[PDB]
């Protein structure tokens, strides 16, 4: 896969 | 580039015709969807270039995005109801048929269907 990344920073 | 240009917007020598369902669908259903906080990623064309997809442009043979049906809506494109709906299916297929089950971008798309097809159940007959 190519992951598009997170879309919010989990803290 | 990774990216083609946008999905046509205008459609041939079509003539206008109005109906309810597509006030809907343009008014109620893709403004609930464009305002909602995951909406970001699915308002324009997948952009493989800065996302460094290389392959989406391969893999997903029929681009849809919001933006896109946002424009084919305002430009009366579609014939009926049941052709928008067709593209915002696509939509979300592409997405799950491209990113690995479980990212983000999935949830999101996941979450923005769960409210489309609540707001399609109360189409106009």
């Amino acid at each position: 896969h190519f992951p598009k990344g997170i879309k919010q920073i989990k803290y | 580039s990774m990216n083609p240009p946008p999905p046509e917007t205008s459609n041939p020598n079509k003539p206008k015709r109005q109906t309810n369902q597509l006030q809907y669908l343009l008014r109620v259903v893709l403004k609930t969807l464009w305002k909602h906080q995951f909406a970001w990623p699915f308002q324009q064309p997948v952009d493989a270039v800065k996302l460094n997809l290389p392959d989406y442009y391969k893999i997903i043979k029929t681009p849809m995005d919001m933006g896109t049906i946002k424009k084919r809506l305002e430009n009366n494109y579609y014939w009926n109801a049941q052709e928008c709906i067709q593209d915002f299916n696509t939509m979300f297929t592409n997405c799950y048929i491209y990113n690995k089950p479980g990212d983000d971008i999935v949830l999101m798309a996941e979450a923005l269907e769960k409210l489309f097809l609540q707001k399609i159940n109360e189409l106009p007959t």
